[PDB]
């Protein structure tokens, strides 16, 4: 009937201690279930096999299958930690706001680490270990965001492959919510994740859609005014089932602030709770 | 010991005085009317958040057998006692500053009562009397302005003020007139709150200290109700009280005499309201409007001579 | 284990004094993204001028233009559901009691200058439903409201996640136990197939009807009480609304043959053109002899315009032999229909699904 | 957390005169006269407009003055407002309503203050007639108590249901909560009053218990935010009278070149001076 | 909390008691929950009211209509059981492993009737009912099994590979009660994909083919694309469709959203919902098949 | 059923004492009545 | 800011790049041996 406490580096560099104190309020990912998770990040990108190591899917799966933890103040000599995953519940937890997007209480929220552009992270030269903070967004808004990202990537690929320009100005593309402006696809450079890791997934989705629409258009419509030809259909069904299973639904997070402020900005007093 | 009183009101027999004429009118009979009032309610809540370190330290039950944990526990209990004392003092100060002012809407009696006792004999006014009263009110509100502030250097308006006020003051009730008197035997009037500079000016001008008597009697006690009375009140729902009308600390306090009135001034500008997030009360505001012309001319022509 | 959320409210759009304790309220959201996405939602099938005029007159009728319009920061969060429930109860083949209940409601809560606002809101919602903007993505669920207080244009609305009906014991009135009464006159009768002995953990489905008729499109509140999962209920809503689904499909088709290429692709010795495509010397000279098929996309530009199912799995009850009870009371001269629903718990996540099978 | 709550009740025993208040002080000014424009273009309906090439020029001309104006894309929808700019130490700007009246105006009436409403009204008839209150303010056919021969002034400004009630009052849901709010609307609609036993309480509650309608924190004269706590009084909002300030046709006479003592001229050629109704000449050097 | 009580019928004891003792950690499932639980309405009710007893559709319907029930250690006093709706787990509800392939923590294993090798049947003399043992077959295995079944049904109108392990299976064409439902669902899904985005996607087929000459992924994409890459080059198709509404709204976003929604709906309909995630403690997650496996509530 | 009354007595200076005494008396009377009913049923 | 009626006061030296800014400003000091003093630089750069 005990708990697990993280290690405390005693007599460290003043810069390292200052950085740890500054990042103390930031969310810290939980360690492994059994003993410890220190070389997992290093070994995650070890199978480069003479090329870019696919790590987006692996990190997404790790974040979905791993819980979180809340750290406390640092005291020289003794360290205290709190965990509500498999240990004992705690009477309220304080976590600083991280996601710049506005959030509303009384609604179910999900967790999904972004992979487009850049994300906040902490890295130390003398440590060599980096931690990526996932962004928490509601599922309803997340679905629209990912759909818009997929559409923008598809249109960018079409423009880059067709040679001639094909972008048609359909109007303003600025999303405004509670006085906050959010502009997407404001640039067409330094795209290190647009067609690097999700390119294979979007290509598979596109070819599956193409084969399905061809198969239905072959004989299905009738009111409009040695090869069994089944292995391809079976493979398409298997890939569709696999992607549906790997899509996942991580709705376990919730926000509930007692008499909190209306506007929300990074650096406020929020609460963390589950359902 | 109250849960649902439905805004209860005490019962008393008070008859307003009436004038006597005995002129060209036959014998009549007295007429009286009964009215009801309402009771407001107020509440105040306080909180003091704390971390889990205090409870983790207090939930050890001497698991190590040393003096360090005992010292930590004693410092924690001392800190929590100090915090409790501080929040109690803050709550007391808040209630003290909230107790001042319950009828600020009708607080100024002069501008709303002087014409009534100056021109209206009994409140019955015809058209000409109403017009005269309206003209008098408009003249007063047009000529008053800040005349008293402008002529504050002349210390002779107090006599006029008291002469005007003596025609509007009426005696209070006599039944529930229990109060604490000084050694001289003169009943007090009330508590007046004013700024420190105003109090100092009044003390240097008129108010002279001549009495020294301070006491803090504790006579309210804690009344209790018998079980039989409680059950006989809760069987029907209505709660009864009374049934008697068959037929430590030291604080300085002084009093002053200004003739026919005994009013004491108690101002605490530096003692309290120090380093507090609550603003100073009694800060009112006024509104006014102005009208100006733009391109006006006279109608006639034989005026530029 | 107790969580509370504090929200602000106004007096010109909500009067907490009329509403009693134990009521159920739903939190809305500002249409900041909806006013921008309506252009894409309306699509080329309809025009966005009607929606623009509707939102313009809604903003004009709404008070405090300096706060609302682009953010729900200083707006009334809690909104009474009785008005919309009564408004949407017209198409229920039961109006004798509704008219009697609404005659006093309009006389007391309404009057003054409210008919114009009510008509404006009704036409705005009719235009929103007609244009298929899907405004149901802002409806949530909350607990009972047993506490309310307001001093001056500020209501301290508080709520809880679960329901402590069996453990509150406020003892603030003559009653001994708390209760939560909410009318359920819009409860759809779905017992025609479950009239037999069925007991257990019944599930409540918040189904929204989305009709696609001619000038009679609207969303009406509906309720259900039956122990079913997401598959059987979906199949029931699929093959039980067949007539209305077919009518909507026929109305939405506001407007092409087979091809033998499959046979020649299946048989061997098929004509393959890969080296020529790679070289590019016949990029366009080789595709001129292919099958054009004379395909046209004007037959059906969109297919998601026939959605009629918006059920949400919100609300659970483990009590056996469920049977609603309706009594009669008085609030000073006007009776109110109240249902005794106390000593129960609720919870779960929202599942907004658009089914058009 | 430890939360403690204790209900408290307070009763009263003095129905008559018990409270005494007498204060006379002046603080730092907060707002002064303004020179801002009005959002007349925000009509939301009216005569159709098709001359875009001239309306754009008119908008540019009216925006080059320096007053408040919308953004470049012309956001006629929503509640978009221009950003607040810096201001010198002069006070708070305010709107200035314009009333079209004949030039011929009596000098005595201007000297003895004018009524923006047009005619004084009084509800002290004990409800003898429901239409009596409206008759005395919209009759314009009987002699007034202020004019021995005339009935009502500004015949081109005071009406019944053509100009006055159409624009100055505001009906058919046309008032709203726009920043350009008329301060005279608070005493335009009589609305409904409550009854009581004596008239003393009625007049006390009529002359008091008045809430604020705007905020002085911003120079744009925005509406009062919900939840604010402030107290204010409007003695001139019920008397239907406002004394004119110290103004003159020419500043040469008001400059007081001779200084020293003061004089009084009865008949002059084209120079006239009106004494201020408020004797505040000795407070602060003006 | 709330729990389902199981009664003990009289004049019967030894055989069922021995079977329960041998089962140990084996659990069962219940359809209707009330103040009391019976034994007839588990297998006899499912196999009745149909005439011909099926093996796939009826079992799937029963599993969908049923719930999650666990069995703790049986005591001689009475029967003890716990429900999944409560949030107070108690150690002792560990179940046994009934899969030839070992499992590990980190997989969302669902439930499905045993179809690759059926299951053992125990004859009861007191009542005459059988007991069905749940299996932990991986999701992909049942997905490919149902894909093969639907392909065979479409053909009507047998060997699998798993890490080098192959074995003969049986046919599933004896019952057509679900074939019509599958045909209707696939027809509806195909009719829900009549959008014009597929033309735009196919307009980039030559460009993708040109770009893939040096991509190196053709050797892996050939297996998954054997007929689509041939049918896409055999149709001319309009290269540049006429623009009717592209100047106001982007149409590919709506088609992508609709495709995602219908794919998620199809996945939810096919794979249904799982029961719980298996997690072990103390020793390593590698557990030998046919032994005790630790099961906790997350 | 015994959970409701027990919870009301547990989770809730003369009125409170009288209420507690009345609740205790009612609980004792209910226990005696249920014991008599059980004895009659057993007989 | 002061008088909204007019645009600005002294437009010839109200652009931070005028003749005075080119000559002295507060940190330019382009002269070789001119006898500069404190007021020639304190009138343009009032510290920070």
């Amino acid at each position: 009937p005990f708990e697990i406490e993280v290690l405390l580096p005693g007599e460290l560099s003043p810069a390292e201690t200052s950085a740890l104190q500054k990042c103390e309020g930031k969310i810290i990912t939980f360690s492994t279930l059994r003993h410890r998770a220190s070389l997992v990040d290093i070994a995650l990108s070890s199978y480069y096999i003479n090329g870019a190591p696919p790590d987006t899917l692996s990190l997404l799966e790790a974040y979905r299958m791993r819980f979180a933890a809340v750290i406390t103040r640092v005291i020289p000599g003794k360290l205290l930690a709190h965990a509500i995953g498999v240990g004992t519940p705690t009477p309220g937890l304080f976590i600083q706001n991280t996601s710049p997007v506005d959030l509303c209480n009384g609604d179910y929220i999900c967790l999904l680490p972004p992979v487009f552009g850049s994300a906040d992270s902490i890295r130390l030269d003398s440590v060599g270990l980096e931690i990526v903070f996932p962004l928490t967004i509601p599922q309803t808004l997340m679905r629209e965001i990912i759909a818009k990202v997929v559409a923008r990537a598809v249109e960018r690929t079409a423009a880059g492959a067709q040679i001639l320009p094909h972008e048609v100005l359909r109007g303003a593309d600025v999303i405004c919510y509670n006085g906050r402006r959010y502009e997407l696809e404001t640039n067409l450079q330094h795209r290190d994740g647009s067609d690097a890791a999700i390119r294979t997934l979007v290509l598979n989705l596109m070819f599956s859609i193409n084969e399905g629409c061809l198969l239905l258009l072959a004989l299905i419509p009738t009111l409009l005014v040695r090869f069994p030809i089944y292995e391809t259909i079976s493979s398409w069904i298997s890939t569709s089932s696999r992607l549906g299973d790997t899509l996942g639904t991580r709705a376990i997070l919730r926000v509930c602030v007692f008499d909190g402020p209306s506007t929300v900005h990074p650096g406020d007093r929020t609460a963390v709770i589950q359902v | 010991e109250l849960a649902y009183v439905r805004d209860g009101v005490i019962q008393f027999e008070v008859q307003q005085p009436m004038i006597a004429r005995d002129g060209p009118h036959p014998v009549d009979q007295p007429v009286h009317n009964y009215m009801v009032k309402r009771i407001h309610k107020r509440s105040l809540s306080a909180a003091f958040a704390i971390a889990s370190e205090a409870l983790s330290l207090l939930s050890n039950t001497y698991v190590d057998g040393t003096e360090i944990d005992s010292s930590l526990r004693i410092r924690a209990i001392q800190q929590m006692a100090r915090n409790l004392r501080t929040v109690l003092d803050s709550f007391e100060r808040g209630t003290a500053d909230q107790l001042l002012g319950v009828l600020l809407e009708k607080a100024p009696p002069l501008s709303l009562l002087s014409p009534i006792n100056k021109f209206q004999p009994e409140g019955h006014l015809n058209r000409v009397a109403r017009a005269a009263l309206l003209s008098d009110l408009k003249r007063r509100v047009c000529a008053d302005m800040f005349f008293m502030t402008r002529h504050a250097r002349e210390p002779r308006l107090i006599s006029a003020y008291l002469s005007d006020m003596v025609s509007c003051t009426q005696p209070s009730v006599m039944v529930s007139r229990i109060t604490h008197t000084n050694t001289r035997g003169r009943q007090v009037d009330g508590v007046l709150v004013t700024t420190a500079t105003l109090k100092r000016q009044l003390l240097q001008g008129i108010l002279q200290i001549d009495d020294t008597a301070a006491d803090v009697p504790v006579t309210y006690g804690e009344m209790v109700l018998q079980g039989t009375n409680l059950v006989t009140a809760l069987v029907m729902g209505k709660a009864v009280r009374g049934m008697d009308d068959v037929a430590n600390a030291r604080v300085p306090a002084d009093l002053v005499i200004v003739g026919d009135k005994l009013v004491f001034l108690e101002a605490l500008e530096r003692r309290v309201y120090q380093a507090t997030r609550v603003a100073y009360p009694l800060i009112g505001n006024i509104d006014i409007t102005f009208i100006m012309p733009m391109g006006v001319f006279q109608a006639n022509s034989m005026d530029r001579y | 284990t107790t969580q509370l959320i504090q929200q602000v409210s106004l007096t010109d759009f909500f009067r907490p004094d009329i509403e009693h304790a134990g009521s159920i309220v739903l939190i809305l959201r500002h249409p900041s993204d909806m006013i921008g996405e309506a252009n894409t939602l309306t699509q080329a099938g309809r025009d966005p001028d009607v929606l623009l005029e509707g939102l313009r007159n809604l903003f004009n009728a709404c008070t405090a233009p300096w706060t609302v319009g682009e953010g729900g920061g200083l707006r009334a969060y809690v909104t009474s559901l009785s008005f919309i429930a009564a408004c949407r109860a017209e198409e229920y083949t039961d109006k004798q009691a509704a008219d009697a209940n609404r005659t006093a409601i309009v006389s007391a809560y309404g009057c003054s200058r409210m008919e114009t606002r009510l008509i404006r809101f009704s036409e705005c919602l009719r235009a929103m439903v007609q244009c298929h903007v899907f405004p149901h993505r802002f409806i949530s669920f909350f607990g009972s409201l047993l506490e309310y207080t307001i001093q001056d244009n500020l209501c301290n609305i508080t709520a809880v996640a679960k329901g402590p009906q069996e453990a509150a014991r406020t003892d603030k009135t003559s009653t001994r136990r708390v209760t939560a009464n909410i009318p359920a006159c819009v409860f759809w009768d779905v017992d025609k197939d479950l009239h037999l002995s069925a007991d257990g953990l019944k599930h409540v489905f918040l189904v929204f009807v989305y009709t696609q008729r001619r000038q009679r499109e609207g969303v009406r509140l509906h309720l259900a009480l039956s122990q079913l999962n997401e598959q059987c209920f979906g199949r029931g809503i699929g093959f039980l609304l067949g007539r209305i689904r077919a009518e909507n499909a026929a109305w939405g088709t506001e407007g092409t043959r087979a091809l033998p290429l499959v046979q020649l692709s299946n048989d061997p010795t098929s004509p393959r053109c890969s080296i020529g495509e790679i070289t590019g010397v016949n990029w366009n000279l080789a595709r001129q002899r292919l099958y054009q098929w004379t395909g046209d996309f004007r037959g059906l530009p969109t297919q998601l315009s026939c959605m009629y199912a918006a059920y949400t799995l919100i609300g659970t009850i483990p009590s056996e032999s469920v049977r609603y009870t309706r009594r009669m009371e008085r609030f000073g001269g006007y009776n109110v229909p109240t249902i005794w629903l106390e000593g129960v718990v609720w919870g779960g996540t929202n599942t907004w699904n658009e089914c058009y099978y | 957390n430890f939360t403690l709550t204790q209900p408290r009740a307070h009763v009263d025993l003095g129905v008559g005169y018990t409270a005494v208040c007498a204060t006379a002080a002046l603080r730092c000014p907060l707002t002064d006269m303004g020179n801002t424009a009005q959002n007349l273009f925000f009509s939301r309906g009216g005569v159709p407009m098709l001359h875009d090439n001239v309306t754009e020029s008119l908008r540019r001309i009216t925006a080059s003055g320096g007053r408040l104006n919308p953004t470049e894309p012309l956001p006629i929808f929503g509640g978009l407002r221009p950003a607040t700019s810096a201001g010198i130490a002069r006070g708070q700007a305010s709107v200035c309503e314009f009333v079209a009246m004949p030039v011929s105006t009596d000098l005595q009436y201007f000297r003895t203050a004018c009524n923006p409403r047009g005619r004084a009204s009084g509800m002290l008839y004990m409800g003898d007639r429901d239409a009596d209150i409206e008759a005395i303010m919209f009759d314009h056919t009987q002699s007034d108590v202020a004019y021995t021969d005339r009935a009502t002034l500004n015949p081109w400004a005071s009406q019944k249901h053509s100009y006055g009630d159409r624009l100055y009052n505001g009906t058919y849901n046309l008032t709203g909560a726009s920043p350009i709010y008329s301060p005279c609307f608070k005493f335009f609609t009589p609305a409904e009053v409550n009854t009581n036993c004596n008239t003393l309480d009625r007049l006390l509650m009529e002359a008091k218990a008045v809430a604020s309608q705007s905020s002085t924190d911003t120079e744009y004269q925005f509406k009062r935010p919900p939840g604010s706590t402030e107290m204010t009084q409007d003695p001139c909002g019920l008397f239907q009278e406002a004394y004119p300030p110290l103004c003159s046709s020419d500043a040469a006479m008001l400059r007081t070149a001779h200084a020293g003592e003061t004089g009084a001229d009865e008949v002059h050629l084209a120079q006239y001076l009106i004494r201020d109704a408020s004797p505040l000449r000795g407070c602060l050097p003006l």
